[PDB]
Protein backbone atom coordinates (compact mmCIF):
# COMPACT_ATOMS: atom_id res chain seq x y z
CA UNK A 1 2.69 -3.17 -1.17
CA UNK A 2 0.00 0.00 0.00
CA UNK A 3 -0.28 2.13 -1.67
CA UNK A 4 1.56 1.61 -4.90
CA UNK A 5 3.14 -2.53 -5.61
CA UNK A 6 5.72 -1.28 -3.31
CA UNK A 7 8.13 -3.50 -0.88
CA UNK A 8 8.85 -6.67 -3.11
CA UNK A 9 5.05 -6.38 -4.61
CA UNK A 10 3.91 -5.86 -1.23
CA UNK B 1 27.10 -19.22 -3.76
CA UNK B 2 27.65 -16.76 -6.67
CA UNK B 3 23.49 -15.52 -6.70
CA UNK B 4 21.51 -16.47 -9.29
CA UNK B 5 21.24 -12.90 -10.81
CA UNK B 6 24.92 -12.00 -10.94
CA UNK B 7 25.26 -15.37 -12.53
CA UNK B 8 22.34 -14.46 -14.98
CA UNK B 9 23.85 -11.06 -16.32
CA UNK B 10 27.42 -12.93 -17.01
CA UNK B 11 28.27 -13.57 -20.34
CA UNK B 12 28.65 -16.54 -21.94
CA UNK B 13 32.15 -15.88 -21.92
CA UNK B 14 33.98 -13.87 -19.18
CA UNK B 15 37.09 -12.23 -17.28
CA UNK B 16 34.53 -2.27 -12.58
CA UNK B 17 33.01 1.03 -12.50
CA UNK B 18 35.04 3.29 -11.23
CA UNK B 19 35.49 6.55 -13.66
CA UNK B 20 31.34 6.75 -13.20
CA UNK B 21 29.72 7.55 -10.80
CA UNK B 22 26.12 6.22 -9.97
CA UNK B 23 23.77 9.02 -8.56
CA UNK B 24 20.63 6.93 -6.22
CA UNK B 25 17.55 8.78 -5.30
CA UNK B 26 16.03 6.90 -3.08
CA UNK B 27 15.18 6.11 0.95
CA UNK B 28 18.42 7.31 2.96
CA UNK B 29 20.77 4.75 3.07
CA UNK B 30 22.77 2.91 6.33
CA UNK B 31 26.69 3.90 4.29
CA UNK B 32 27.82 2.16 7.29
CA UNK B 33 26.62 -1.14 5.95
CA UNK B 34 29.98 -2.96 4.96
CA UNK B 35 28.73 -3.70 1.63
CA UNK B 36 28.97 -0.03 0.37
CA UNK B 37 30.90 1.79 3.36
CA UNK B 38 33.48 3.78 1.57
CA UNK B 39 31.68 3.78 -1.64
CA UNK B 40 28.22 5.24 -1.36
CA UNK B 41 28.66 9.47 -0.80
CA UNK B 42 25.23 10.40 0.95
CA UNK B 43 24.51 13.88 -0.32
CA UNK B 44 22.14 14.69 2.11
CA UNK B 45 20.37 16.06 -0.35
CA UNK B 46 16.64 15.43 1.15
CA UNK B 47 13.21 15.97 0.20
CA UNK B 48 10.43 13.78 1.48
CA UNK B 49 7.07 14.56 2.33
CA UNK B 50 5.85 13.70 5.91
CA UNK B 51 4.96 10.11 6.74
CA UNK B 52 1.26 9.63 7.09
CA UNK B 53 15.15 3.43 11.72
CA UNK B 54 15.84 0.46 9.99
CA UNK B 55 12.61 0.41 7.81
CA UNK B 56 13.84 3.56 6.82
CA UNK B 57 16.67 3.30 4.69
CA UNK B 58 15.58 -0.31 3.84
CA UNK B 59 15.11 0.12 0.15
CA UNK B 60 17.67 2.12 -0.87
CA UNK B 61 20.01 0.01 1.18
CA UNK B 62 19.53 -2.95 -0.65
CA UNK B 63 19.45 -1.18 -4.39
CA UNK B 64 22.95 0.79 -3.27
CA UNK B 65 23.89 -2.89 -2.36
CA UNK B 66 22.94 -4.41 -5.57
CA UNK B 67 24.23 -1.48 -7.79
CA UNK B 68 28.19 -1.56 -5.96
CA UNK B 69 28.37 -3.88 -2.48
CA UNK B 70 31.55 -5.64 -2.80
CA UNK B 71 29.84 -9.50 -2.32
CA UNK B 72 26.65 -9.00 -4.22
CA UNK B 73 27.18 -5.96 -6.09
CA UNK B 74 26.91 -6.03 -10.08
CA UNK B 75 29.34 -3.23 -10.32
CA UNK B 76 31.27 -4.13 -7.51
CA UNK B 77 33.81 -0.54 -7.66
CA UNK B 78 31.45 2.10 -8.66
CA UNK B 79 31.36 5.27 -6.66
CA UNK B 80 27.75 5.91 -5.73
CA UNK B 81 25.90 9.38 -4.51
CA UNK B 82 22.84 8.79 -2.99
CA UNK B 83 20.11 11.52 -2.62
CA UNK B 84 17.25 10.80 -0.53
CA UNK B 85 13.45 11.59 -2.34
CA UNK B 86 11.77 8.41 -0.34
CA UNK B 87 10.60 9.24 3.32
CA UNK B 88 10.37 6.81 5.81
CA UNK B 89 7.45 4.60 4.16
CA UNK B 90 8.80 4.78 0.45
CA UNK B 91 6.48 7.94 -0.77
CA UNK B 92 8.21 10.67 -2.33
CA UNK B 93 6.81 14.01 -4.45
CA UNK B 94 7.11 14.71 -8.26
CA UNK B 95 7.85 17.94 -7.27
CA UNK B 96 11.07 16.60 -4.89
CA UNK B 97 12.21 14.30 -7.55
CA UNK B 98 12.58 17.30 -9.88
CA UNK B 99 14.69 19.35 -7.69
CA UNK B 100 17.24 15.88 -7.08
CA UNK B 101 17.24 15.46 -10.90
CA UNK B 102 17.89 19.51 -10.56
CA UNK B 103 20.55 19.03 -7.74
CA UNK B 104 22.71 16.30 -9.51
CA UNK B 105 22.94 18.86 -12.57
CA UNK B 106 23.92 21.72 -10.36
CA UNK B 107 26.66 19.59 -8.45
CA UNK B 108 27.81 17.96 -12.42
CA UNK B 109 28.32 22.08 -13.51
CA UNK B 110 29.81 22.68 -9.93
CA UNK B 111 32.31 19.95 -10.11
CA UNK B 112 32.62 18.33 -13.72
CA UNK B 113 33.54 14.57 -12.96
CA UNK B 114 33.13 11.85 -16.01
CA UNK B 115 30.01 9.54 -17.19
CA UNK B 116 27.10 9.98 -14.77
CA UNK B 117 24.51 7.39 -14.28
CA UNK B 118 21.30 8.16 -12.25
CA UNK B 119 19.06 5.75 -11.10
CA UNK B 120 15.35 6.14 -10.23
CA UNK B 121 13.90 3.22 -9.09
CA UNK B 122 10.65 4.83 -7.89
CA UNK B 123 7.36 5.35 -9.78
CA UNK B 124 4.28 7.38 -9.90
CA UNK B 125 1.71 8.13 -12.16
CA UNK B 126 2.04 9.28 -15.92
CA UNK B 127 4.06 12.89 -15.50
CA UNK B 128 4.93 15.44 -18.67
CA UNK B 129 7.29 17.75 -16.23
CA UNK B 130 8.90 14.51 -14.51
CA UNK B 131 9.32 13.10 -18.19
CA UNK B 132 10.67 16.63 -19.54
CA UNK B 133 13.26 16.76 -16.82
CA UNK B 134 14.46 13.33 -17.05
CA UNK B 135 14.85 13.51 -21.25
CA UNK B 136 16.27 16.73 -20.60
CA UNK B 137 18.91 15.64 -18.07
CA UNK B 138 19.33 12.72 -20.42
CA UNK B 139 19.86 15.74 -23.20
CA UNK B 140 22.60 17.08 -21.10
CA UNK B 141 24.96 13.83 -21.48
CA UNK B 142 23.37 11.77 -18.68
CA UNK B 143 21.83 8.43 -18.41
CA UNK B 144 19.03 7.71 -16.56
CA UNK B 145 18.02 4.14 -15.07
CA UNK B 146 14.20 3.63 -13.87
CA UNK B 147 12.33 1.28 -12.82
CA UNK B 148 9.47 0.02 -14.96
CA UNK B 149 6.93 -0.19 -12.37
CA UNK B 150 5.39 -3.03 -10.09
CA UNK B 151 1.56 -2.67 -11.31
CA UNK B 152 1.62 -5.23 -14.19
CA UNK B 153 0.46 -2.64 -16.80
CA UNK B 154 1.55 -1.05 -19.59
CA UNK B 155 4.57 1.07 -18.20
CA UNK B 156 3.92 4.05 -20.73
CA UNK B 157 1.27 5.15 -17.88
CA UNK B 158 3.58 5.28 -15.21
CA UNK B 159 6.53 8.01 -14.66
CA UNK B 160 9.74 8.11 -15.18
CA UNK B 161 8.97 4.89 -17.05
CA UNK B 162 7.39 6.86 -19.96
CA UNK B 163 10.15 9.21 -19.62
CA UNK B 164 11.61 9.67 -23.26
CA UNK B 165 15.74 9.35 -23.74
CA UNK B 166 15.70 7.01 -20.61
CA UNK B 167 16.38 3.34 -19.48
CA UNK B 168 13.39 1.77 -18.32
CA UNK B 169 13.72 -1.69 -16.94
CA UNK B 170 11.34 -4.61 -15.89
CA UNK B 171 11.74 -7.35 -13.71
CA UNK B 172 12.31 -11.23 -14.96
CA UNK B 173 12.91 -14.05 -12.09
CA UNK B 174 15.19 -17.09 -11.75
CA UNK B 175 13.21 -18.88 -14.93
CA UNK B 176 13.86 -15.96 -16.97
CA UNK B 177 10.04 -14.97 -17.00
CA UNK B 178 8.41 -11.87 -16.02
CA UNK B 179 7.30 -11.45 -12.29
CA UNK B 180 4.22 -12.11 -11.27
CA UNK B 181 2.82 -12.23 -7.98
CA UNK B 182 -1.17 -11.54 -7.51
CA UNK B 183 -2.09 -9.34 -9.45
CA UNK B 184 1.05 -7.28 -9.46
CA UNK B 185 4.20 -7.68 -11.09
CA UNK B 186 6.56 -6.70 -13.86
CA UNK B 187 5.28 -3.52 -15.70
CA UNK B 188 5.62 -4.22 -20.08
CA UNK B 189 5.18 -2.60 -23.03
CA UNK B 190 6.79 -0.62 -25.60
CA UNK B 191 8.47 1.76 -23.22
CA UNK B 192 10.34 -0.79 -21.16
CA UNK B 193 13.91 -1.32 -23.39
CA UNK B 194 14.66 -4.54 -21.83
CA UNK B 195 14.36 -6.72 -18.12
CA UNK B 196 17.06 -7.87 -15.39
CA UNK B 197 16.68 -10.02 -12.58
CA UNK B 198 14.58 -8.34 -10.07
CA UNK B 199 12.98 -11.21 -7.59
CA UNK B 200 14.53 -13.06 -4.98
CA UNK B 201 17.47 -10.32 -5.26
CA UNK B 202 20.09 -10.45 -2.59
CA UNK B 203 21.66 -7.69 -1.14
CA UNK B 204 22.41 -5.31 1.88
CA UNK B 205 20.35 -5.02 5.07
CA UNK B 206 19.83 -2.16 6.83
CA UNK B 207 19.25 -4.39 9.73
CA UNK B 208 22.64 -4.84 10.81
CA UNK B 209 25.87 -3.28 9.04
CA UNK B 210 26.93 -7.37 8.13
CA UNK B 211 23.47 -8.51 7.36
CA UNK B 212 21.91 -9.21 3.73
CA UNK B 213 18.13 -9.61 2.83
CA UNK B 214 16.15 -10.96 -0.61
CA UNK B 215 13.90 -8.10 -2.59
CA UNK B 216 12.33 -8.27 -5.33
CA UNK B 217 11.46 -5.18 -7.76
CA UNK B 218 11.56 -3.32 -10.86
CA UNK B 219 13.84 -1.24 -8.37
CA UNK B 220 16.25 -4.34 -7.95
CA UNK B 221 16.19 -4.95 -11.56
CA UNK B 222 17.25 -1.49 -12.37
CA UNK B 223 20.11 -1.48 -10.28
CA UNK B 224 21.19 -4.46 -12.37
CA UNK B 225 21.18 -2.36 -15.28
CA UNK B 226 22.76 0.52 -13.91
CA UNK B 227 25.34 -1.22 -12.62
CA UNK B 228 25.72 -3.16 -16.31
CA UNK B 229 25.64 0.45 -17.64
CA UNK B 230 28.29 1.52 -14.98
CA UNK B 231 30.41 -0.86 -16.10
CA UNK B 232 29.88 -0.46 -19.64
CA UNK B 233 30.84 3.37 -19.96
CA UNK B 234 34.00 2.45 -17.91
CA UNK B 235 35.22 0.23 -20.69
CA UNK B 236 34.14 2.83 -23.68
CA UNK B 237 33.97 5.78 -21.83
CA UNK B 238 32.96 8.19 -24.52
CA UNK B 239 29.39 6.31 -25.58
CA UNK B 240 26.52 7.97 -26.59
CA UNK B 241 23.21 7.17 -24.88
CA UNK B 242 22.45 5.27 -28.49
CA UNK B 243 25.44 3.74 -28.18
CA UNK B 244 25.09 2.11 -24.84
CA UNK B 245 21.55 1.68 -25.22
CA UNK B 246 22.30 0.01 -28.73
CA UNK B 247 24.61 -2.34 -26.62
CA UNK B 248 22.55 -2.98 -23.51
CA UNK B 249 20.19 -4.49 -25.92
CA UNK B 250 22.96 -6.42 -28.47
CA UNK B 251 24.60 -8.17 -25.06
CA UNK B 252 20.54 -9.11 -23.96
CA UNK B 253 19.78 -12.53 -23.65
CA UNK B 254 16.97 -12.87 -26.28
CA UNK B 255 13.94 -14.51 -26.98
CA UNK B 256 13.82 -16.03 -23.21
CA UNK B 257 10.61 -14.80 -21.92
CA UNK B 258 7.62 -16.88 -22.73
CA UNK B 259 5.60 -13.96 -23.72
CA UNK B 260 2.31 -15.40 -23.10
CA UNK B 261 2.89 -13.92 -19.54
CA UNK B 262 1.95 -10.32 -21.20
CA UNK B 263 -1.32 -9.22 -22.34
CA UNK B 264 -2.32 -10.06 -25.67
CA UNK B 265 -2.12 -6.20 -27.01
CA UNK B 266 1.42 -6.23 -25.28
CA UNK B 267 4.00 -8.81 -26.39
CA UNK B 268 4.43 -7.44 -29.87
CA UNK B 269 5.43 -3.77 -28.12
CA UNK B 270 7.48 -5.49 -25.10
CA UNK B 271 11.47 -6.47 -25.65
CA UNK B 272 12.46 -10.09 -25.26
CA UNK B 273 15.82 -8.97 -23.77
CA UNK B 274 17.03 -9.95 -20.18
CA UNK B 275 20.42 -7.73 -19.57
CA UNK B 276 24.12 -9.17 -19.70
CA UNK B 277 27.33 -7.88 -18.89
CA UNK B 278 29.35 -7.82 -22.19
CA UNK B 279 31.56 -10.86 -22.72
CA UNK B 280 35.71 -10.38 -22.93
CA UNK B 281 35.25 -10.95 -26.79
CA UNK B 282 33.97 -7.09 -27.11
CA UNK B 283 36.58 -4.50 -35.12
CA UNK B 284 33.40 -2.85 -36.13
CA UNK B 285 30.05 -3.90 -35.89
CA UNK B 286 26.41 -3.33 -37.15
CA UNK B 287 23.85 -2.40 -34.48
CA UNK B 288 20.36 -1.97 -35.16
CA UNK B 289 17.69 -1.54 -32.80
CA UNK B 290 13.84 -1.52 -33.23
CA UNK B 291 11.13 1.44 -32.78
CA UNK B 292 7.96 1.33 -31.94
CA UNK B 293 6.01 4.59 -32.25
CA UNK B 294 3.02 5.56 -29.86
CA UNK B 295 -0.29 4.51 -31.50
CA UNK B 296 -1.89 6.51 -34.06
CA UNK B 297 -4.87 7.06 -32.53
CA UNK B 298 -8.53 6.36 -34.54
CA UNK B 299 -8.72 9.46 -35.97
CA UNK B 300 -9.28 9.52 -40.20
CA UNK B 301 -5.66 11.21 -40.52
CA UNK B 302 -3.71 9.84 -37.80
CA UNK B 303 -0.18 9.35 -38.67
CA UNK B 304 2.16 7.67 -36.05
CA UNK B 305 5.86 8.39 -35.82
CA UNK B 306 9.11 6.65 -35.19
CA UNK B 307 12.38 8.25 -34.77
CA UNK B 308 15.88 7.04 -34.41
CA UNK B 309 19.03 9.14 -31.96
CA UNK B 310 20.66 11.88 -33.83
CA UNK B 311 23.52 9.32 -34.11
CA UNK B 312 21.51 6.79 -35.54
CA UNK B 313 20.45 5.79 -39.43
CA UNK B 314 17.25 5.35 -40.20
CA UNK B 315 17.31 1.94 -42.13
CA UNK B 316 14.21 0.70 -42.37
CA UNK B 317 10.10 1.44 -41.64
CA UNK B 318 7.43 -0.77 -41.09
CA UNK B 319 4.04 -0.45 -39.70
CA UNK B 320 1.73 -2.55 -37.51
CA UNK B 321 -2.60 -2.26 -36.98
CA UNK B 322 -4.17 -5.28 -34.91
CA UNK B 323 -7.46 -4.84 -37.16
CA UNK B 324 -5.51 -4.27 -40.49
CA UNK B 325 -7.05 -1.12 -41.36
CA UNK B 326 -3.96 0.68 -42.37
CA UNK B 327 -2.40 2.65 -45.22
CA UNK B 328 1.28 1.53 -44.90
CA UNK B 329 3.97 3.33 -44.14
CA UNK B 330 6.67 5.91 -45.76
CA UNK B 331 9.86 7.22 -44.62
CA UNK B 332 10.22 11.44 -44.61
CA UNK B 333 12.83 13.94 -43.97
CA UNK B 334 12.41 16.43 -40.47
CA UNK B 335 15.46 18.33 -39.59
CA UNK B 336 17.24 17.04 -42.50
CA UNK B 337 16.74 13.44 -40.79
CA UNK B 338 14.99 10.56 -41.91
CA UNK B 339 11.86 9.65 -39.85
CA UNK B 340 9.03 6.16 -39.97
CA UNK B 341 5.74 7.44 -40.62
CA UNK B 342 2.82 5.18 -40.56
CA UNK B 343 -0.86 6.04 -41.79
CA UNK B 344 -3.91 4.91 -40.14
CA UNK B 345 -7.21 4.07 -42.74
CA UNK B 346 -10.50 5.64 -42.50
CA UNK B 347 -11.91 3.58 -39.79
CA UNK B 348 -9.31 1.58 -38.31
CA UNK B 349 -8.34 2.12 -34.46
CA UNK B 350 -5.08 3.13 -35.28
CA UNK B 351 -1.57 2.12 -36.39
CA UNK B 352 1.99 1.99 -35.18
CA UNK B 353 5.08 2.69 -36.82
CA UNK B 354 8.15 0.96 -36.60
CA UNK B 355 11.51 2.02 -37.11
CA UNK B 356 14.31 0.33 -37.98
CA UNK B 357 17.54 2.28 -36.07
CA UNK B 358 21.20 1.73 -36.70
CA UNK B 359 24.48 2.83 -36.26
CA UNK B 360 25.86 3.26 -39.35
CA UNK B 361 28.56 6.25 -39.23
CA UNK B 362 29.84 7.24 -42.72
CA UNK B 363 26.75 6.39 -44.11
CA UNK B 364 24.69 8.69 -46.52
CA UNK B 365 21.16 7.67 -46.66
CA UNK B 366 18.50 8.74 -49.39
CA UNK B 367 15.05 7.44 -49.93
CA UNK B 368 13.81 6.47 -53.35
CA UNK B 369 10.06 7.08 -54.02
CA UNK B 370 7.73 5.67 -57.42
CA UNK B 371 3.47 6.73 -56.94
CA UNK B 372 0.92 4.13 -57.86
CA UNK B 373 1.19 2.50 -61.41
CA UNK B 374 3.01 -3.33 -59.95
CA UNK B 375 4.83 -0.66 -58.57
CA UNK B 376 8.53 -0.72 -58.48
CA UNK B 377 11.59 1.70 -57.32
CA UNK B 378 15.39 0.73 -56.63
CA UNK B 379 18.51 2.26 -55.99
CA UNK B 380 21.60 3.31 -58.22
CA UNK B 381 24.33 1.49 -53.75
CA UNK B 382 22.79 -0.78 -51.32
CA UNK B 383 18.82 -0.97 -50.54
CA UNK B 384 18.23 -1.03 -46.39
CA UNK B 385 14.77 -1.03 -46.18
CA UNK B 386 11.14 -1.35 -48.87
CA UNK B 387 8.20 1.08 -47.38
CA UNK B 388 4.64 1.36 -48.85
CA UNK B 389 1.63 3.49 -48.40
CA UNK B 390 -1.51 3.87 -50.30
CA UNK B 391 -4.56 6.20 -50.32
CA UNK B 392 -7.14 4.33 -51.13
CA UNK B 393 -9.12 2.09 -48.61
CA UNK B 394 -8.74 -1.48 -50.20
CA UNK B 395 -7.04 -3.71 -53.19
CA UNK B 396 18.90 -6.14 -57.89
CA UNK B 397 18.39 -3.59 -54.69
CA UNK B 398 14.56 -3.46 -55.34
CA UNK B 399 11.17 -2.76 -53.95
CA UNK B 400 8.01 -3.88 -55.02
CA UNK B 401 4.29 -2.52 -53.82
CA UNK B 402 1.01 -2.86 -54.96
CA UNK B 403 -0.36 -1.45 -57.94
CA UNK B 404 -2.43 1.32 -56.08
CA UNK B 405 0.33 2.24 -53.41
CA UNK B 406 3.66 4.22 -53.75
CA UNK B 407 7.03 2.53 -52.41
CA UNK B 408 9.79 4.18 -51.23
CA UNK B 409 14.06 2.70 -50.74
CA UNK B 410 15.86 3.53 -48.16
CA UNK B 411 19.51 3.70 -49.85
CA UNK B 412 22.66 3.48 -48.19
CA UNK B 413 26.03 4.71 -49.59
CA UNK B 414 27.82 2.47 -47.26
CA UNK B 415 31.17 1.34 -48.27
CA UNK B 416 32.02 -1.69 -46.02
CA UNK B 417 28.07 -2.71 -46.11
CA UNK B 418 27.34 -6.16 -47.73
CA UNK B 419 23.13 -6.83 -47.43
CA UNK B 420 21.57 -9.52 -48.73
CA UNK B 421 17.72 -10.50 -48.88
CA UNK B 422 15.98 -13.67 -47.85
CA UNK B 423 12.48 -14.74 -48.51
CA UNK B 424 10.16 -17.14 -46.97
CA UNK B 425 6.48 -18.19 -48.24
CA UNK B 426 3.90 -20.30 -46.65
CA UNK B 427 0.31 -21.02 -47.60
CA UNK B 428 -1.17 -18.84 -42.34
CA UNK B 429 -1.63 -16.67 -39.50
CA UNK B 430 2.19 -15.68 -39.08
CA UNK B 431 5.35 -16.02 -40.98
CA UNK B 432 9.14 -15.36 -40.23
CA UNK B 433 12.03 -15.17 -41.67
CA UNK B 434 15.44 -14.75 -39.74
CA UNK B 435 18.86 -13.49 -40.99
CA UNK B 436 21.85 -16.17 -40.43
CA UNK B 437 24.31 -15.22 -37.28
CA UNK B 438 27.07 -12.60 -38.06
CA UNK B 439 24.22 -10.37 -39.98
CA UNK B 440 21.73 -7.53 -38.99
CA UNK B 441 17.80 -7.58 -39.98
CA UNK B 442 17.88 -4.09 -41.52
CA UNK B 443 14.65 -4.27 -43.28
CA UNK B 444 11.17 -6.41 -42.96
CA UNK B 445 8.46 -6.11 -45.18
CA UNK B 446 6.04 -8.20 -46.69
CA UNK B 447 5.55 -9.03 -50.53
CA UNK B 448 2.41 -7.90 -51.92
CA UNK B 449 -3.11 -12.04 -48.66
CA UNK B 450 -4.16 -9.25 -45.89
CA UNK B 451 -1.52 -8.62 -43.53
CA UNK B 452 -1.71 -6.30 -40.43
CA UNK B 453 1.74 -5.47 -40.55
CA UNK B 454 5.49 -6.63 -40.31
CA UNK B 455 8.44 -5.58 -37.99
CA UNK B 456 11.65 -7.25 -37.06
CA UNK B 457 11.82 -8.86 -33.69
CA UNK B 458 15.73 -9.16 -33.27
CA UNK B 459 17.03 -10.34 -36.58
CA UNK B 460 14.08 -12.23 -36.92
CA UNK B 461 11.26 -10.71 -39.61
CA UNK B 462 8.01 -11.25 -38.89
CA UNK B 463 4.87 -10.70 -40.61
CA UNK B 464 1.48 -10.33 -39.42
CA UNK B 465 -1.61 -11.86 -41.42
CA UNK B 466 -5.30 -12.70 -41.13
CA UNK B 467 0.54 -17.23 -50.24
CA UNK B 468 2.16 -15.28 -47.46
CA UNK B 469 5.68 -14.14 -47.92
CA UNK B 470 8.05 -12.39 -45.51
CA UNK B 471 11.25 -10.25 -46.68
CA UNK B 472 14.19 -9.75 -44.70
CA UNK B 473 17.70 -6.91 -45.47
CA UNK B 474 20.24 -8.08 -43.48
CA UNK B 475 23.65 -6.57 -44.03
CA UNK B 476 27.21 -6.90 -42.33
CA UNK B 477 30.46 -5.57 -42.63
CA UNK C 1 -2.08 27.73 -25.16
CA UNK C 2 -0.69 27.19 -21.88
CA UNK C 3 -2.46 23.86 -19.85
CA UNK C 4 -2.62 22.21 -16.72
CA UNK C 5 -2.22 18.82 -15.91
CA UNK C 6 -2.78 16.82 -12.96
CA UNK C 7 -2.10 12.87 -12.25
CA UNK C 8 -4.75 10.22 -13.47
CA UNK C 9 -4.07 8.11 -10.75
CA UNK C 10 -6.53 10.09 -8.43
CA UNK C 11 -5.09 8.60 -5.36
CA UNK C 12 -1.86 9.85 -5.86
CA UNK C 13 -2.82 13.47 -6.41
CA UNK C 14 -1.53 15.87 -3.82
CA UNK C 15 -3.76 19.11 -4.79
CA UNK C 16 -2.24 21.94 -3.43
CA UNK C 17 0.94 22.08 -4.09
CA UNK C 18 1.46 22.98 -8.15
CA UNK C 19 5.06 22.69 -10.36
CA UNK C 20 4.49 26.18 -12.68
CA UNK C 21 6.73 25.17 -16.06
CA UNK C 22 7.84 28.24 -18.01
CA UNK C 23 8.70 28.10 -21.67
CA UNK C 24 12.37 26.76 -22.39
CA UNK C 25 14.47 29.90 -22.77
CA UNK C 26 12.81 31.77 -19.96
CA UNK C 27 15.69 33.04 -18.10
CA UNK C 28 16.38 32.45 -14.05
CA UNK C 29 15.81 36.32 -13.36
CA UNK C 30 12.51 36.06 -14.88
CA UNK C 31 11.14 32.71 -13.07
CA UNK C 32 11.87 34.70 -10.11
CA UNK C 33 9.95 37.57 -11.06
CA UNK C 34 6.89 35.57 -12.57
CA UNK C 35 6.75 34.00 -9.09
CA UNK C 36 6.51 37.03 -7.13
CA UNK C 37 3.86 38.41 -9.75
CA UNK C 38 1.79 34.77 -9.20
CA UNK C 39 2.67 35.93 -5.28
CA UNK C 40 1.15 39.59 -5.76
CA UNK C 41 -1.80 38.73 -7.69
CA UNK C 42 -3.10 35.80 -5.37
CA UNK C 43 -2.64 38.30 -2.42
CA UNK C 44 -4.64 41.02 -4.20
CA UNK C 45 -7.26 38.01 -4.01
CA UNK C 46 -7.10 37.38 -1.19
CA UNK C 47 -5.03 34.35 -1.57
CA UNK C 48 -1.69 33.05 0.64
CA UNK C 49 1.19 31.24 -1.24
CA UNK C 50 4.29 30.28 -1.02
CA UNK C 51 7.29 29.82 -3.25
CA UNK C 52 8.90 27.09 -2.22
CA UNK C 53 11.58 26.88 -4.91
CA UNK C 54 12.60 28.04 -8.27
CA UNK C 55 13.69 25.59 -10.81
CA UNK C 56 16.61 26.45 -13.11
CA UNK C 57 18.88 23.94 -14.85
CA UNK C 58 16.81 21.84 -16.46
CA UNK C 59 13.47 23.50 -16.40
CA UNK C 60 12.93 26.97 -15.44
CA UNK C 61 9.34 27.74 -13.27
CA UNK C 62 9.02 27.38 -9.75
CA UNK C 63 7.08 25.69 -6.97
CA UNK C 64 4.52 27.08 -5.71
CA UNK C 65 1.86 26.29 -2.72
CA UNK C 66 -1.51 27.75 -3.07
CA UNK C 67 -4.94 26.94 -4.02
CA UNK C 68 -6.14 25.81 -7.01
CA UNK C 69 -8.36 28.54 -7.95
CA UNK C 70 -5.60 30.52 -9.12
CA UNK C 71 -5.08 27.92 -11.91
CA UNK C 72 -7.20 30.39 -14.43
CA UNK C 73 -4.93 33.16 -12.99
CA UNK C 74 -1.49 31.74 -13.04
CA UNK C 75 -1.61 30.31 -16.51
CA UNK C 76 -2.00 33.44 -17.96
CA UNK C 77 1.46 34.63 -16.60
CA UNK C 78 4.06 35.51 -18.53
CA UNK C 79 6.60 32.75 -19.63
CA UNK C 80 4.13 29.87 -18.68
CA UNK C 81 4.22 26.88 -20.57
CA UNK C 82 2.06 24.25 -18.77
CA UNK C 83 1.50 23.75 -15.08
CA UNK C 84 1.31 20.49 -13.12
CA UNK C 85 -0.56 19.50 -9.78
CA UNK C 86 2.34 17.76 -7.66
CA UNK C 87 1.47 14.02 -7.09
CA UNK C 88 3.50 11.40 -5.55
CA UNK C 89 5.96 8.95 -6.53
CA UNK C 90 7.07 5.61 -4.70
CA UNK C 91 9.48 3.05 -4.36
CA UNK C 92 9.62 0.32 -6.83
Amino acid sequence: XTAAALFSFA
Amino acid sequence: SIPWNLERITPPRYRGGSLVEVYLLDTSIQSDHREIEGRVMVTDFENVPEEDASKCDSHGTHLAGVVSGRDAGVAKGASMRSLRVLNCQGKGTVSGTLIGLEFIRKSQLVQPVGPLVVLLPLAGGYSRVLNAACQRLARAGVVLVTAAGNFRDDACLYSPASAPEVITVGATNAQDQPVTLGTLGTNFGRCVDLFAPGEDIIGASSDCSTCFVSQSGTSQAAAHVAGIAAMMLSAEPELTLAELRQRLIHFSAKDVINEAWFPEDQRVLTPNLVAALPPSTHGWQLFCRTVWSAHSGPTRMATAIARCAPDEELLSCSSFSRSGKRRGERMEAQGGKLVCRAHNAFGGEGVYAIARCCLLPQANCSVHTAPPAGTRVHCHHVLTGCSSHWEVEDLPNQCVGHREASIHASCCHAPGLECKVKEHGIPQEQVTVACEEGWTLTGCSALPSHVLGAYAVDNTCVVRSRAVTAVAICCRS
Amino acid sequence: TATFHRCAKDPWRLPGTYVVVLKEETHLSQSERTARRLQAQAARRGYLTKILHVFHGLLPGFLVKMSGDLLELALKLPHVDYIEEDSSVFAQ
